This record gives C-alpha cells, structure tokens and sequence, in this order.
RNA sequence: GGAACUUGAGUGCAGAAGAGGAGAGUGGAAUUCCACGUGUAGCGGUGAAAUGCGUAGAGAUGUGGAGGAACACCAGUGGCGAAGGCGACUCUCUGGUCUGUAACUGACGCUGAGGAGCGAAAGCGUGGGGAGCGAACAGGAUUAGAUACCCUGGUAGUCCACGCCGUAAACGAUGAGUGCUAAGUGUUAGGGGGUUUCCGCCCCUUAGUGCUGCAGCUAACGCAUUAAGCACUCCGCCUGGGGAGU
RNA sequence: UGUGAACGAUGAGGAAGAC
C-alpha cells in the first residue's frame, strides 16, 4: 500500500444535481477500490490557458488517499467511461 | 587486486624514492619486516618502526638520503613474480651491479644477502634485487 | 518487491545466530528470493535483456557463494540446498 | 500459436494449423445445435449460380444470438468451442437465467468472466452496449446496421472497428479497411475486436485440405474455350489481347466499379476507398 | 569570484516544495514567454531545477500553466 | 591440511539521486491531407532559371476534422547504463550505482580461451502502419558530357509487433582488476565538522566527470590520482608493403 | 581591471576538366 494524490476535472456547465451524481459515483468507485480517504480539497472553477475539448474553463477537484497498488488500474478506465469527466491524473505522493 | 604485498611494498619504496618524502607506511607481515631489516642492515634506509593497530599494520619506513643529494638507490627490481616461478642454486646466484649490489634471497635458514648466502652455501628463492 | 516483512520473516528462519544478519545462509536465501522474483519478472516480459543479464550476474553470485559453501561445510550445504530444493 | 509441420511428405512442406488453444471442450451443447444442408452453391432452380462450391466436410450450426436482445442480466463464460462455419471462434456463455447462447468471441476473454448485455454494462471486453454510451475511439465488434437485426458487421476473426466520434444522429464508425459510415446511435454494438487474428497466417499447404473447406479448384480463364470464356481461344496461353480484362460475364473486373451510382446507403458514405 | 546575482531565493525559504499543488509559485517560475527560467537567473542547483522541471511538466498536465504563449 | 583475524569482498541497517529496462495509458505544438468560410493572380523554388502547383479559385487567412511520426524550449564537457546506447508526462513491474555511522559472514577475490547473452544504422522474413523525410526512379536545370552536387516529385526504407542478420571511425583508435605517485581550478550526488534557529559562509572526506599543470614516460605530438607515470594479475592482439581481409 | 586557451553546440555569399 502507498499514498496517492489524484486530480480530475468535471464539466463547468454541468447541473449541480448531476455533479452530485458524478461525485457520489466517483466516491462509490473510490471506496469500491479500497482507497481509504486521507484528505481532500475543492479547487473548483478555474479559467484555462487552453481548451481541452472546447471548454474555456473547468472544475478542478482533487483527492488524497491511502491505497493500492492495484486500484488505480481499475479506477483509470472507469474514469474514462464518463463523458462528463474531462481529464484525470494519479500522481504518487512523495513530496 | 592486491596480488602480492611484497612487490607492492617495492613499488612503495621506489615511488617513495621518486617523491622524496621522508617516510611512508606499509601493511605488516613478518616476511616484509625481515627483508626490511635486511635493508636496515645494508643501510640504504635510515630506520624502520612498526606501529600496532588491529589487526595487521602499520610499519613506517624512513628513507635515508645522501649528504650530497643523489638517490641512495639507483635501481630496485623484483625478478620473482607470480605466474613465473624462479629458482637459484647456491653457486648460480649472480652478483648484481658487481660488488656494490646485494641480492635478497629467501632461504631455508631465512632471508639472506648474497654474501651471507655464499658463506652459508644455502640456495633459495630470489625475492628481489636492490642497487 | 520483496516487501520488508517478508524479508524479516525470511532472515530469522535461516539465521544460525540470534543476530546472524550476514552468513552465506541468509545471503543465499535473500538472493534466492531476488532470483525468484526477478525470474518471474523475466517470465512476464521476454524483452527484459537488462534484467536477464542482471539475473546472470546474480546467478554468478549464487554460484560463487554456494561454491565456497561447498568448499567449507558440505553438511550445512546439503542441508541448505535440501531446505531450498535448488542446485541440480 | 502456429504449429509448423516437418516436411515428412510434399504436403507437409508448407501446411500449418492454428494452436486451437482457445478451445476447451471437445463437443457442443446439444440444445443449440442446428442442421446445415450444403446447397453446393446451386440455385433453387438447380443451376449453379456460384462457381466452385460444395464438396466440403459436413457441418452443424450452433445457434448464436448476435442481437443480444436481453439486457440487465449478467452472464458467464463457461466454455469456448471451434466453429467450422467461420474463422471466428465461438465461446459459450451461461446467463444467470440459466439460458445458454453461443456468442462471438473477442480475444483475451477468460473463462468465468461476468458479462452484462445491458446499457449499464462496463466497457470490459465481451460486453455489448449501445453506441451512445460508447466512449470515442474504443474498438468495437459485431456492430448491427439496425437494432434487432443482428450484427452483420465485423463477424470474421481478427477484424476491428473504431469510433471517430458521435452526434445524436448518427454515431461515426471506422469500418475495416478504413471506410466510414454514420451508423444509428440507438443501434447496439459490442466492444473489443474479434480474436483468432492468427487465422490469416495459416497455410493450407496442399490441395487436399482445400477439399475439406471445401474450396473447389478454379480453371484459369485463358485455358478455357473461347465459347465459355472471353479470354479463351488462341494457340497456347493466349495473350489478353482483347480489350479490357473481363469476367466470363460481360462486366470487366480489374478496377471497374460494380457499385450502383444511386443507392440508399450513398448518403451514409462519409468516406470511401482509402486503399 | 564568485557569486551569482538573483541566486536561489528558494532554499532560503524552502524546501521540499511543491511538488505541484501550488499555483502561485509556479506562476513565479513561468516567464512571459511561458517557459521555465534558466538557472542563470533562477539560481537553482541542477537537481532542484530538474525536479522543478518534471514538477512544472506535472503542472502542465494539470493545465495550471500555459504550455505556450506570446513572447 | 588444521586452528584464527578484518582491512579485500559480500550481506544488512539508515539514506541519495539517475533520458536505466520492459509494459499500458495520456499530452500539446507543428508538418500534411480533407471539409467549409474569406478573398484573387500568382504561389513555389534557384547562383540565375525552369520543371511543379493554381481561375476546375490556388497560395494566403479563419474554423473544424483526420492520421502518423517526433518530444522543442527545460538541456547543463549534466545523469544513468556493461557496451550499444537511453531526452514529453503518468502509472505498473524491475535491474544497477553511490554515501554513512557499522551489525554479520571471514578471503567467500581477480581475470578469463571455449561457450552463452546483449549488441548503432542499414538489410532480410511475416502481419500492420505510413504525416513528413527519402535511396531507386521520373522530370527540370548545371556541364563538352552530369547515370551527380541544385530544384520539383517520389517507391522501398524510415514507424509498430513477432524473428533473423551480429556488421560500424562499435573511438578515448588507450582491455579488465588493484596498489602507489605534486597539485590546482569547476561541476554530479552524498557524509562530517567550525559560528549562525535558519539563511548562508568556511574547512574536511567519498565516488562520477571537465580543464590546466609537478614528477615521471615518449620517435615526436602529448599523456599526466579519469597515465599513455611507477608496479602487479590475467585475457585479446601485432612481426615489411602490394597481392589480401581476396 | 579585466589576455590569450580551451571545450560542448552554428548559419551562409554563387556555375566550370586535366598535363
């Protein structure tokens, strides 16, 4: 087991309820993977120097979890299936 | 890789002659201290003194130097070497550099100078020549 | 990796002494575990030529250490290779 | 894998066969077996519309619901079996209902893996979910042209397809050899390219194995009598002197388009002939 | 002989940063041209500058900073 | 051969960084093509030109889409790796190196014919890919001739996957290991200390690596604690040129 | 105050034989 920090972007235009749906979904997946919570923060809306698909800005969101080591391998594709999410990255925590 | 401590001590004393430092250190062995005592008898070197530290070592050798500059020894070489055994019958031993030079020949009676070896009529391995 | 707990378990089982951190026993044991993991790693990918040559070096190490162990105490050696099931 | 044969005989010199490693059980389930009378390529009138067909080994069809009309019900891959009818291997799958249906088998599938046919199903290989839910660029197989019709597209082994993107109507798809069509968004499809890619590499190595296929030999056209073939006649290996290489039927074959210039599918052809 | 102008100013108030979570200091590292400043100005040791390099690349992965802009 | 020792060596503990290897995913810029908008006689190329592209509306510009290849700037006689060689990012597995009190093993070391593995680029076999670049080749120029240097194109190749081939100025034209031998001035990562909480200055000690130079070596050029210096151990190799690496 | 040397990496000024 090891620590992990993860960032991901959700769509700026999304309704707050649907945002609650995708966040409870990402949390249910994150706990399905056995990734224990350590801490989290909400960067929220921020302007972008460049668009990814088209959007001029995005909702940043981050999590910090103690976990495998096996889970990220399943978490990535499940982070790929959703059209609502834009980007996701999982960096190891070794400050 | 430390193939032979004695030849190493010989390149130590030769390099020491080249650098003209007053003294240098060598790892201990009775084989080394005996021939060093032989050089002490020959007088080419001023003094040798061991200093104990666990386990082996460390001898400190003081090079002698002439009153009018000049290296005390004009040459030094170890004819004996691993991968090429050498032997010498008691009458067969050369008198290197004629009368000035002396052989260092280990024998059954112990390490001996070519004069003492000729007197004892004892042959043995020729460790090195110094001149 | 191997994980640190597995090392602590692997060492204590084979020590001849209460604090025998060294010894050809424990050395060949830890190197054996490294050989097994690296061998399975070679099985995962045949393209790992560097892991392969490194494995060859570690085989040189095990061969030299077991050779000297044959040179010293044949009884401890046969008991050890019987314990591990290795060596021909 | 491919097992090369030692040249013990002249037919051994080139013949090769696939490893059959995917196969698990020697025999098909009795419940889904179906008869296959060999037409031999003849018309119902009895005339041979298609040249050099029939004479092959006997075959027995296994029922396969490409449509996958049921949904929301998890399945399981019990076994995999050889299919004489096509290059693609068949993999039997046991539904939670206790229903059993042979299904097309993408490579890399493992025995006992769960498979849901529903829209909510995961991208993981062997699943079949509607194109609207499919992420762009993922490989897809057994694509239907219309819902409920079955997946005529990409049934043969080793073939693949990719999504260039999608609108509400219609989803884009890269058909094999680079052609593209706006397939209906509502239409169902199955992620993951079909296995047995090594089938193309297989070498027959003798005339005798072809008889079992059974691919009947085709006479070269120049050899044929002039009354029978346009390229016939001449005093031994006649040059294709006559203008425009030709089929025994009057339409030219080399580089001549056989497409109808007016067709319902022409609107759907965003791209054609990449070569 | 010898001293560099505008050297470091990081170890003096470091260290272990960031690795990339901050945006203000990375906004300090970026030039008007949008590229990382040379060690001749930044003053950092090459190891710190390279860990900073991979860190800012991670920031570009976070899209917290422009990849390219006007000069 | 018996009995011992830790300094050679190995292992451990505590740390240190590295384009190291392989697998998977992902990134943005640009070239090119396609689609449309805009707008019109040039565009492109050379020493000069012409071939070529363009009123069937190019080039240019705006937007969108597609595909492949490479990773700018960071980047540094920087780093890693045995060599060859490795330069976007993330993750997965994993090799190697260095430092430090110091635990343990107690010579368990070095080299190494045969043998085995790796081994640039080009090439060959099979299946894919092919944006650009580009042998062969086509055309236009240059010239007495131009089977070239130049330009406009362009196949194989260059790319991937599974194999073969095992050649390079594969060079540092300097084999590997170890000991010793003035120094100096940087850097690459560590360790200790002498004031200072720190910052930071100073001194010392390891290993990597750049240059300048004392002794010493030299046909000369030069080398020079990274010897080609003084020594040791082992392997590879040389015996006039051409004929002939035939 | 500041002289040469040295390294790693360039930007471009054009067509023509032999004894």
């Amino acid at each position: 087991m090891r620590k992990y920090e993860v960032m991901y972007i959700i769509r700026p235009n999304i309704d707050e309820e649907s945002k609650k749906a995708v966040i409870e979904r990402f949390n249910n997946v994150l706990t399905s993977n056995g990734a224990e919570i350590t801490g989290t923060k909400d960067w929220g809306k921020r302007r972008l120097a460049y668009e990814i698909n088209d959007f001029r800005d995005g909702f940043y969101q981050i999590v910090n979890v103690q976990s495998d080591a096996a889970a990220v391998q399943e978490f990535d594709r499940l982070a790929k299936i959703s059209d609502d999410i834009i980007r996701h990255i999982v960096v190891k925590e070794e400050e | 890789v430390m193939t032979d401590p004695i030849a190493d001590m010989l390149t130590r004393i030769r390099n020491a002659n080249m650098v003209r430092h007053e003294k240098l250190e060598i790892p201990a062995s009775k084989l080394k201290r005996e021939i060093a005592e032989i050089l002490k008898r020959e007088g080419f070197i001023r003094d040798v003194e061991f200093v104990e530290d666990s386990k082996q070592g460390i001898i400190r050798v003081f090079l002698k130097y002439g009153q009018n500059n000049e290296r005390v020894i004009t040459g030094l070489k170890r004819i004996s070497k691993p991968g090429l055994r050498v032997y010498a019958k008691s009458n067969e031993v050369p008198r290197v550099l004629n009368g000035l030079g002396i052989a260092i020949i280990s024998t059954s009676q112990g390490v001996l100078t070519d004069k003492e070896a000729r007197a004892k009529q004892a042959g043995g391995e020729v460790l090195a020549y110094v001149w | 990796a191997i994980t640190q707990e597995r090392k602590n378990q692997l060492i204590n089982e084979f020590k001849t002494h209460e604090s025998d951190t060294g010894s050809p026993e424990v050395q060949i044991a830890i190197l054996t575990d490294s050989i097994n993991n690296l061998n399975e790693h070679l099985r995962t990918h045949k393209k790992d030529h560097h892991s392969r040559r490194g494995l060859l070096k570690m085989v040189g190490k095990r061969r030299n250490l077991l050779t000297y162990l044959r040179n010293k105490d044949v009884t401890r050696y046969r008991e050890l290779i019987n314990k591990l099931g290795l060596r021909r | 894998a491919i097992k090369k044969y030692k040249p013990t005989s002249n037919g051994r010199r080139g013949m090769t066969t696939s490893d059959f490693a995917e196969i698990t059980t020697d025999k098909p389930e009795k419940s889904l077996l179906a008869p296959l009378h060999k037409k031999g390529g003849r018309n119902n009138q009895g005339k041979l519309t298609v040249r050099h067909q029939g004479g092959g080994h006997k075959r027995q069809y296994r029922v396969i619901d490409f449509k996958r009309d049921k949904d929301g019900i998890p399945g399981r891959v019990a076994t995999v079996e050889y299919d004489p009818n096509r290059s693609a291997n068949i993999a039997l799958i046991n539904y939670a209902d206790g229903e059993k249906r042979y299904i097309l088998a993408p490579k890399g599938i493992q025995v006992g893996t769960e498979i849901m046919s529903g829209p909510e199903a995961d991208i993981k290989v062997g699943n079949a979910l509607p194109l609207i839910n499919i992420p762009v660029g993922t490989v897809v197989h057994n694509i239907e042209l219309k819902p409920g019709k079955g997946g005529q597209l990409v049934r043969s082994a080793g073939t693949s397809a990719q999504v260039l993107g999608k609108e509400g109507k219609y989803v884009l798809v890269r058909l094999n050899s680079g052609e593209v069509r706006m397939i209906l968004s509502a239409c169902r499809a199955s992620i993951g390219q079909v296995g047995n890619e090594q089938h193309e590499l297989i070498n027959i190595g003798k005339a005798g194995r072809s008889r079992w296929k059974g691919i009947r030999p085709t006479v070269r056209g120049s050899v044929m009598n002039p009354n029978d073939h346009p390229h016939g006649g001449g005093e031994g290996r006649a040059p294709i002197g006559r203008k425009s290489p030709m089929s025994p039927w009057g339409k030219p074959t080399l580089g001549f388009k056989t497409r109808k210039k007016k067709n319902k599918s022409d609107k759907f052809i965003v791209r054609r002939r990449k070569n | 002989r010898a001293k560099r102008r505008k050297v470091c100013y990081f170890t003096s108030n470091g260290i272990t940063h960031i690795d990339y979570k901050d945006v203000d200091l990375l906004k300090k590292f970026v030039s008007e041209r949008g590229k990382i400043l040379p060690r001749r100005v930044t003053g950092t040791n090459a190891k710190y500058q390279r860990k900073l390099t991979a860190a800012i690349k991670r920031a570009r992965q976070m899209a917290l900073l422009p990849y390219v802009s006007g000069e």
